[PDB]
C-alpha cells in the first residue's frame, strides 16, 4: 500500500539547533549535516517520509537525537532543486551514520527506519 | 525584497495547507467517534440478539418434545410476538451496519486527503526552515 | 492504485515554444503561462502526471497544443518552491480553461486528463 | 557561475537519471522476454505430461515400463523450470516501482531544468539525443 509515515512531530522538525563543527555533504539534491564535535555519544535517528510498495520513496525529513534530546544532525531535500529517489535517501543515511560512527558515536533508528531504509 | 517576499508567500502557504489539513482531521476525527459509537452499539444489539437465539433453540428443543386445548396454546403466541421482536431487533441491526459501512466509507475517502495535507504541509515546513526560517516564524505561520 | 500517466512525449516536454503575448499566472506553486496572443483555435490539453488511490496526486508537467502541434500554453509545478496538492492542479487547469476560452478557443482534454482533474465543457467553432 | 553551475549540475545528475532508467529497462526486458518463454515452454510440458498419464492410465484398462520414469523426469523438470519462472517473476516484480519512481524522476528534472532555461537541445544533449 502507500503510508506516510512520520516519526517526528511538528516541534522536533521546526526546532532549532547549532553545529560547533559543521561538516555538511550533499549527495544529489539531498544535504547531510552533522556536528563533528559528538563523540563518545549515543545518537538516534527520526525521520519523516513516506512509502509505497512497502519501500521507501521520499524523505520529508530525517534528524539525528542525542539521548537528551539535542539535534546534532539532518538530512534533508534541499530547497529550490528537483526531487529524489530511495536510493539517494538509502545512501545518504549510510553517510550521515558512517559519520557519525568515524566520531565513536553509536547510532540507532527508529523501528520505522529499520523496516524501510536499514542502516 | 523579492526573496524575502517569496519566502513570506510561502509561509502564508503553509499556514493555508497546515488549517487545510486541521480541517479535514477535525472532520475525521468527528466521524471516527462516530463509527466506534456505532461499532459498540452494534456488539450490544448481537449479543442481546444471540441471547434471544439460545432462548429460541430452548424453544425448539421443547417443541419438538410434545409430538392440547389450552394449557400450551396460551404461550405459542406471545412467544410467536418474541419471535416477530427478535427478528424486528435485527432489522434494526441491519440497518444500523449499513450506516456504519457508510461512515467507514466517508472514512476512506478522506484519508487520501489527509495524507497528502499532512505531507505536503511538512514539506512546505522543511523547506521554510531550510531557507532559514526559526522555529518562531514557523509556529507564527501554524498558528501555535 | 499509484499509477504514472504520461500525455506527452519527452520530445514534446522538452520542446521549445514562444509566447508572443506572455500571459504568466501563478495557482499555489504551480506556473501557468498562456500566449492570449491565440484565438479562433481548438486546443488540446496533454499532461504526465502521478496518480494515487485513483486521484491526481503530483503534477509533473501539463501544456496545451494546436491542432498543428504548436504549444501555446503550459502548467508547471514552479522550480524554487514546494510541491502541490490535487486541488491546486485543478484549480490551474481550470484558471488555463478559462483564460484561453476567453480568446474564443475550443479547449477539450485528454482522456487521461478528463478522467481525474479536469475541467472545460464546450466551445461553439470559430 | 552560479545559477549556471547549479544548472549544470542539476543536468549531470539528470544524465545520471537516465542511464539509470534506460539500464533497469534493459534488465527489465530482458527478464520479461524470458518470463514469457519460460511460461509457453512450462505450458507445453504441462499437455505433454498430460498425454504422457493420459495414454498411461487409458490404455491399462486391458491388462512399456520407460515412459513412467519418462514422466517422472518430466515431472522434475517442470517443478524446477517453474521454480526458476517464480524467482524471474519475483525479480522483475520488484523492479516496478524503481522503474516508475525513475521514470518521474527523471521527468521532473527535465521540467525543472526546463523552466531555469535549458533548450531542447541541452536536454537532449544531457539524454544522449
Amino acid at each position: 500500500a502507500s503510508r506516510y509515515l512520520t516519526d517526528m512531530t511538528l516541534e522536533e522538525m521546526s526546532r532549532d539547533w547549532f553545529m560547533l563543527m559543521p561538516k555538511q555533504k550533499v549527495a544529489g539534491s539531498l544535504c547531510i549535516k552533522m556536528d563533528q564535535a559528538i563523540m563518545d555519544k549515543t545518537i538516534i535517528l527520526k525521520a519523516n517520509f513516506s512509502v509505497i510498495f512497502d519501500r521507501l520513496e521520499t524523505l520529508i525529513l530525517l534528524r539525528a537525537f542525542t539521548e537528551e534530546g539535542a539535534i546534532v544532525g539532518e538530512i534533508s531535500p534541499l530547497p529550490s532543486l528537483p526531487g529524489h529517489t530511495g536510493e539517494d535517501v538509502k545512501n545518504a543515511i549510510g553517510v550521515l551514520i558512517g559519520g557519525l560512527e568515524a566520531n565513536d558515536n553509536t547510532v540507532r533508528v527508529t523501528e520505522t527506519i529499520q523496516r524501510f531504509a536499514w542502516r | 525584497g523579492s526573496k524575502e517576499d517569496s519566502v513570506e508567500a510561502v509561509g502564508a502557504q503553509l499556514k493555508v495547507y497546515h488549517q487545510q489539513y486541521q480541517d479535514k482531521s477535525r472532520e475525521y476525527d468527528q466521524l471516527y467517534e462516530e463509527y466506534t459509537r456505532t461499532s459498540q452499539e452494534l456488539q450490544m444489539k448481537r449479543t442481546a440478539i444471540e441471547a434471544f437465539n439460545e432462548t429460541i433453540k430452548i424453544f425448539e428443543e421443547q417443541g419438538q418434545t410434545q409430538e392440547i386445548l389450552l394449557n400450551s396454546e396460551r404461550l405459542k403466541s406471545r412467544i410467536a410476538e418474541i419471535h416477530e421482536s427478535r427478528t424486528k431487533l435485527e432489522q434494526q441491526l441491519r440497518a444500523q451496519a449499513s450506516d456504519n459501512r457508510e461512515i467507514d466509507k466517508r472514512m476512506n475517502s478522506l484519508k487520501p486527503d489527509l495524507m497528502q495535507l499532512r505531507k505536503i504541509r511538512d514539506q512546505y515546513l522543511v523547506w521554510l526552515t531550510q531557507k532559514g526560517a526559526r522555529q518562531k516564524k514557523i509556529n507564527e505561520w501554524l498558528g501555535i
